[PDB]
């Protein structure tokens, strides 16, 4: 706006300007969807933008949208750039979870995304969906392989 | 502290001796974010947690987190009083009125949602604060503006609707002035203060200097009224006011410090000094 | 005009199939008094109600033309003439009515005895007025009378259900209203227990266990009442299957078992090992049910599988051939299946062998098959029985689909897409929700460049009237949501369908652009292919007037692109300013013109004249005040949506013409209704805009006051 827009340039020095204007870090207007910091930048994808964002905006709890799903599922939603190393130089907690209970694992193992469990082995079946679905059950549901197979090599 | 006690009590039953404490902790102690955890150790049922569901709209930006408690509270409270609830009947007017002030209140921080930016919505909100001023002026102030001057802002939003209101607390009893002037002599902005940074408010300064006989001080005030009648009264917007509270404190100042001396010879020199005080 | 002139236009018929000259000139002559049975001054409808209503006892219709006038006379005297439920709708409901009722041409006991079914008005003076005058007829009626009178049974059986929705919801409107809810049970039961109406008869002891449990007593009433459960289960023993027609006597013990009554765990086990032989001994269209309704809540796990296997032990040995009224009965929904449904209603999907709906899964590309001569798909069972789940993963659950994707396509059909759209939302995997939304049906498919204008690209097989391929092909295009595809294949595959797809002719398929395209799209941020293109497209919305109706469609475009709106409204202007004198031409529909727009037009702000071609219609009002009696039906509505747009206007007081308009809107403030106050909130929205109401502190304070 007059500051969720250069979220949508993310530019990284357009929003070190939208600090002389410092609106509230994690938009302020969260979009009703929370599309906040970066469950806005992580939803459209914009590292450069999810490194001077920790920086600004590292805030307290984030959350639920209302999506269900905080940004560490929107951020496979446009797979953000080191979100792997990003949501660990953050503690992003781990669990964490979409609609379901199914931590977005048991979300991209419906994709069996192979990536999305090649940075998510990365993280180290034990996720389980609406009815108790081992990620192993939400990827044999799908037969999702790519992941089911990388859930094997897991066990 | 207790928040570990607090929880150390609960268990069912305890958790309605969690309520009066952090329902005030939850909004009161500064931060929201204790009704994470309260709202669902202790009611999502009471009038109360059904009122209070609503601030996370406040806090976000989902509407719903405020929405049915809207129409929620303007059933939770026609309710609590029909029969008898009048204006000097003594039972309304003031614990009813603070649950109906929960009702005509949902339209209101929704304005400074609704209404953007730069338009009448300071002079309205202003009005909103001179219009809150009404039906009259008092304590309990603060069960309701400790959550309604969460307004987008704090004493720097209006420090003179506050110390005025500290004026209530300096006038009432110091638990109602001194914590209040642990965090309102903190103003919110402003270095044991600067003899400048405080020149920020002379009025912040009137709500430590009458505060300063409360601590007892005659002559570090007496040094401020001195700082008020050699550095203010050179500094020949806040410059009109000053005369209004500046000679007022060349009396009620010098008022009790000219207690041993009051008589023929003791007001001599402090027969101005009087002469400003009024003439 | 002396509403009676559009009263006797419904009275007496006025042709083979009125009723629809009876729901425009009871709903052009009762929403036209506005008033209630408050109007009496009423009797100028009331008795041209009274005269209605007698030309509703004689004729009815021999096609209830003087019945769907008599249930749109007396749903125009029940509710809208509001002082109705003991007074003249007692009085000439049963001087209508009971009088029309001893006899019934067609279905007057659904027409005008179950109208005396919705009146809902005193259930006890409804118990000696419409039970005591209506078990004087069910009881000279339960047998027939005058063999014509031969409708009486009809006249049993739908006023017998119908004062039983008076021991349903009057006599519910007291869970206690003791019908004889036992004794007269044995009659009712033994008196269209016959070959009548056997399947009206039913309903009344599907209300009186129904009615019984509402008067929860389920352990000593509806075990005074089994053995008249354990007369009904023996009236196989007691009446063979011969003698009196026992089909749906053997449908409502076995229908209120599976309810309740203390008995179907304690029947399961003694009048399924009854039926478990009927529904498999003769073969039965009522023995497919007298089966069909005790095992659908008898399913409990308790209720051995001696449940699940004899409608198992139906579908494979009683050829598939048995939906028999004959051996081959139109390919459909098997009739078992048309039991076990309710049954697999009532059990997860991947837990019975999923080889207890692949005995099924043979016999759907048998019958995928099968209709081809028939229909040429029927596949609507096999979605109830699809319900069930998905299971296995996709192991059976990535083939139980390749197939039934080959169903609903090849000859002509579709209407299966109504049903194949909620499991295409509960899988995990949405995989052919994607496959079947690049089928589209016919020649419109994904990649395209040149060559979209043909749309007469059709499939043969059982060729076509391409009226059917215009609501059968638009069923794909109307379940969307707007997912996926491109602006060149929907918007230009569909701005080349769309435009003609709407006219001709009605806006089938517009149901879904102007829906699914700021649905689909803008942003759409520069297409100059897509800005004056979605204006071309905006100037179909001139003559929205293709049919004057179907404007409410835009009207609905209008209470729809109030987003889409500025972005494609700044190199309108000129054609919006014309589009706009449409807002101040028509919306013609809602009595006249600019409301249904009336705030998506004051955004176009930052622009014109808007404050000046409003400020004109303003005055133009004013000078209609309506009340200046100069509105004589409608201005009062246009003034007053007038006035509700200047609410919305939120501008200018042109303050000599804001004072003005207020020195009428306080005139107003006295004489009609709910009108002139709605009038003053709509100004004070733009408070007198000033910080205060100069001088209107008082003049609001009498009007307050």
């Amino acid at each position: 706006s007059s500051l969720h827009y250069a979220s949508y340039h993310g530019r990284y020095l357009i929003c070190v300007y939208l600090i002389q204007l410092g609106h509230d870090k994690h938009e302020l207007i969260k979009t009703f969807k929370g599309n906040t910091c970066v469950h806005l930048a992580l939803m459209k994808g914009h590292e450069q933008t999810l490194h001077l964002l920790l920086q600004q905006f590292p805030r307290f709890i984030n959350h639920r949208g209302e999506n269900g799903r905080a940004p560490i599922h929107i951020a496979c939603m446009n797979d953000y750039y080191q979100c792997l190393s990003l949501l660990i130089g953050v503690g992003a907690d781990l669990w964490v979870m979409d609609t379901n209970g199914d931590t977005p694992l048991h979300v991209c193992l419906e994709y069996g995304s192979i990536s999305c469990m090649k940075m998510l082995l990365n993280e180290g079946d034990n996720v389980r969906d609406k009815g108790n679905w081992k990620p192993i059950d939400v990827a044999q549901t799908f037969e999702v392989g790519n992941i089911y197979s990388k859930v094997l090599k897991e066990v | 502290k207790l928040a570990s006690e607090k929880w150390g009590t609960a268990k069912p039953e305890v958790k309605k001796a969690m309520a009066p404490l952090a329902a005030g902790a939850a909004w009161g102690l500064e931060q929201w974010d204790e009704i994470a955890q309260y709202t669902s150790v202790m009611k999502s049922q009471s009038p109360d947690k059904e009122f209070y569901d609503a601030i996370l709209c406040l806090h976000r930006n989902n509407f719903k987190k405020a929405e049915v408690h809207i129409f929620n509270a303007r059933d939770l409270l026609v309710t609590e009083l029909s029969a008898l609830v009048n204006e000097s009947y003594n039972r309304a007017y003031n614990v009813v009125v603070r649950a109906q002030i929960i009702a005509e209140l949902e339209e209101i921080i929704k304005y400074k949602k609704l209404p953007q930016n730069s338009d009448k919505r300071l002079t309205m909100r202003e009005t909103w604060n001179t219009r809150l001023l009404g039906c009259q002026k008092n304590i309990d102030v603060w069960q309701r503006i400790l959550r309604v001057r969460s307004l987008v802002i704090k004493p720097k939003e209006d420090a003179q609707v506050r110390i005025k209101f500290a004026n209530l607390c300096r006038k009432s009893g110091r638990m109602a002035l001194a914590k209040k002037v642990l965090n309102t002599l903190l103003e919110e902005t402003d270095d044991p203060d600067h003899p400048n940074t405080a020149k920020a408010s002379p009025p912040v300064v009137y709500a430590q200097l009458k505060y300063l006989w409360a601590t007892g001080l005659q002559d570090e005030a007496l040094k401020q009224l001195i700082n008020f009648t050699s550095r203010m009264a050179h500094d020949l917007v806040e410059d009109y006011t000053k005369l209004l509270a500046r000679c007022f404190l060349k009396q009620g100042e010098w008022r009790v410090c000219l207690q041993p001396k009051w008589r023929l010879s003791n007001p001599d020199s402090i027969l101005g000094s009087y002469l400003l005080a009024t003439h | 005009t002396t509403f009676s002139t559009l009263n006797l236009i419904f009275d007496k018929l006025k042709s083979d199939v009125p009723q629809e000259r009876a729901s425009g000139a009871n709903e052009l002559s009762t929403t036209l008094t506005s008033l209630a049975r408050e109007v009496s001054a009423e009797q100028f409808q009331r008795f041209s109600n009274s005269l209605n209503n007698k030309i509703f006892e004689l004729i009815h219709g021999f096609t209830s033309s003087e019945k769907i006038g008599g249930i749109l006379a007396v749903d125009t005297l029940i509710s809208f003439y509001l002082s109705t439920e003991e007074l003249p709708n007692q009085t000439s409901r049963l001087a209508n009515y009971l009088r029309v009722l001893i006899p019934s041409s067609d279905i007057e006991v659904m027409r005008l005895a179950a109208n005396t079914l919705g009146r809902l008005t005193v259930p006890g003076g409804t118990l000696t007025s419409d039970f005591v005058e209506f078990e004087v007829r069910t009881c000279i009626d339960w047998l027939t009378l005058t063999a014509d009178n031969n409708s009486s049974s009809s006249k049993l059986e739908y006023r017998r259900h119908a004062a039983l929705l008076i021991i349903k919801a009057l006599a519910d409107n007291s869970p206690y209203l003791l019908y004889p809810y036992v004794n007269s049970i044995l009659d009712n039961i033994w008196v269209p227990l016959r070959d009548a109406k056997l399947i009206i008869r039913l309903d009344a002891a599907v209300a009186l266990g129904k009615c019984l449990t509402i008067i929860q007593d389920r352990d000593p009433a509806l075990g005074k009442q089994w053995f008249q459960r354990l007369f009904q289960g023996c009236t196989h023993g007691l009446s063979l299957n011969t003698n009196d027609s026992v089909h749906a006597t053997l449908l409502v013990f076995r229908e209120l078992l599976s309810l309740k009554a203390p008995y179907l765990r304690d029947k399961y086990d003694d009048i399924y090992k009854s039926t478990m032989k009927y529904k498999e001994y003769k073969f039965d269209v009522i023995r497919r049910e007298v089966y069909a309704i005790l095992p659908l809540l008898a399913a409990f796990d308790p209720a051995i599988f001696t449940k699940k296997y004899l409608d198992r032990i139906m579908v494979h040995y009683l050829r598939y051939l048995k939906n028999i009224d004959m051996n081959a009965a139109n390919n459909s929904d098997k009739p078992f299946i048309l039991v076990s449904i309710g049954d697999i209603a009532f059990e997860v999907g991947s837990s019975i062998s999923p080889y207890m709906t692949l005995i099924l899964d043979n016999i759907r590309e048998g019958l995928r098959t099968k209709f081809k001569v028939r229909k040429q798909f029927e596949k609507d069972l096999f979605y109830c029985i699809g319900k069930l789940a998905c299971a296995l993963g996709p192991a059976f659950a990535k083939h139980l689909n390749k197939d039934l994707l080959n169903l609903m396509l090849n000859c002509p059909m579709s209407d299966h897409m109504q049903e194949t759209l909620m499991i295409l939302n509960e899988k995990i995997p949405s995989l052919e929700s994607t496959v079947n939304s690049r089928i589209l049906n016919l020649l419109s498919i994904s990649l395209s460049g040149e060559k979209f204008i043909q749309s007469n690209q059709y499939d043969f097989n059982n060729q076509f009237s391409i009226e059917k391929a215009r609501k059968s092909r638009n069923q794909s295009f109307m379940k969307k949501t707007g997912e996926s595809n491109d602006d060149i294949t929907d918007a230009q595959i569909l701005i080349q369908c769309f435009k003609m797809l709407q006219l001709i002719h009605h806006q089938y398929s517009l149901t879904e652009f102007v829906r699914l395209i700021t649905i689909s799209y803008i942003e759409h941020e520069d297409s100059s292919v897509r800005k004056l293109a979605a204006l071309t497209s905006c100037d179909l919305f001139i003559k929205d007037d293709i049919c004057k109706q179907t404007s409410v469609h835009a009207l609905h475009s209008v209470s729809e692109v109030l987003s889409k709106l500025l972005m494609i409204a700044i190199t309108d202007p000129v054609a919006e300013i014309r589009l706009e004198i449409l807002q101040h031409l028509g919306s013609n529909f809602d009595p006249q013109l600019a409301q249904p727009d009336n705030l998506r037009l004051l955004f176009m702000a930052l622009n014109d004249e808007i404050f000046g071609i409003q400020l004109e219609a303003i005055k133009i009002i004013g000078r209609l005040s309506s009340v200046n009696p100069a509105y004589v039906v409608p201005s009062l509505r246009k003034t007053l949506l007038e006035l509700l747009t200047q609410l919305k206007f939120s501008n200018m007081p042109k303050k000599k013409e804001e004072s003005a308009t207020l020195l009428c809107t306080l005139i107003n403030s006295s004489d009609e209704v709910a009108k002139p106050y709605i009038d003053p909130i709509l100004d004070v929205i733009l408070p007198k805009c000033q910080d205060a109401s100069s001088a209107v502190a008082s003049t609001a304070l009498k009007v307050l006051g």
